């Protein structure tokens, strides 16, 4: 029973227009299924592409886990993120598949494990992976503009947030009804921020404000 | 009424 | 037009009886086909099991090459040698598959190459791999006994040879009609020596004597 | 007649 029209009227504010964001105005469809397999940049070792499994579906996002890792470092990725790609992309490129940082077996076991986890897997088909949206050429956010953003400290959660500062190619994100412990800076073209209405559109859940 | 909200 | 009966009568010698050898009295059938894949101890790194391909069939022996190596170090193995095993044996045992010593790509490529070479391969079925014969409990060779042996310096070749010395668990092999450059010591239970009649039986070719 | 045999 939170609603954007009322909330903005109430707080005498406006929502960032969709054109500020590196997000599609029509959000992407998420046709992934739990259990599918893909290649993902290691969120803790960005020079590394690893095999990942879909653990959960939420909205336009995938909850992912790097195969052979513990269950403690699952990350979220939009289906149109360039950090995920279909199995075989490295091979196509001539790149290597790497073990994850969190890898739980003796390191020399890697080749066998790769063989074991890729056999009979359900691989995410290419068509499921969506066109990355274009970078707006300017930072058009203004202080006070309301938006929907991922709580970087708890990224299963998308929450109502406000632009607190705008500085060059960067914006300071604050979360309505939460302290500064949850604030953060990102680039204006970050993929962790969304225009109001995103959750409704994607079928994800928007968190209520803190208060 | 209220109590302050936690994060789910 | 060489024949054992005549040759032995001529040189006033006897052939080692089959019971001296670690070879089956009925030699094993070789039902491998060129192109099959198997696991083999690296003839140049004995702690290493590697993927190998059948390059040639001769008699009861396979000419093998470690996948990803050059064409310069092909080796021969009897179908009942414990140094070869069907693909998946390491995995079954919990062992690692290793790259060959002669490996021709950057080393970090190994895992991908393994994935690439094992997919859609023709794997040698288990049943093709034959029971290793038992070790005779004694060295029963006597000097002057004639036999059929692999020229270690040219192992595609099996040749008529004579026991020159017998010392403990070892025998000195000399090749009729060749100098000492081709002699060698092996254990009495070596798999590189055979009783006269082996080539005939297995359909391999026995080399004529040197002179 | 003969010549000494090579190895094939």
């Amino acid at each position: 029973d939170f609603h954007w029209e009322e909330y903005l009227k109430e707080t005498g504010s406006i929502s960032a227009p969709s054109e500020c964001f590196r997000q599609s105005q029509i959000p992407p469809v998420n046709d992934f299924k739990v259990g599918m397999k893909l290649e993902a940049r290691d969120p803790r070792n960005a020079t590394s592409v690893c095999i990942a499994t879909v653990i959960g579906i939420t909205g336009a996002r995938l909850r992912l886990r790097l195969d052979g890792s513990d269950n403690r470092n699952d990350f979220w990725r939009l289906v149109d993120s360039p950090d995920i790609q279909p199995v075989g992309t490295c091979e196509k490129e001539g790149d290597l598949l790497q073990p994850p940082l969190g890898y739980q077996m003796n390191t020399s076991s890697w080749p066998m494990f790769l063989l074991e986890t890729l056999n009979g897997s359900e691989m995410a088909s290419a068509t499921l992976f969506k066109k990355e949206p274009p970078k707006p050429p300017l930072n058009n956010f203004k202080v006070g503009m309301k938006l929907e953003a991922i709580d970087k400290k708890n990224p299963y959660l998308i929450c109502p947030a406000t632009i607190g500062d705008v500085k060059g190619d960067e914006v300071h994100i604050t979360f309505d009804g939460w302290s500064g412990a949850f604030d953060y800076w990102c680039k204006y073209d970050s993929r962790d921020i969304f225009p109001a209405g995103w959750c409704r559109l994607t079928g994800d859940v928007l968190q209520p404000p803190g208060t | 009424v209220h109590r302050l909200l936690r994060k789910g």
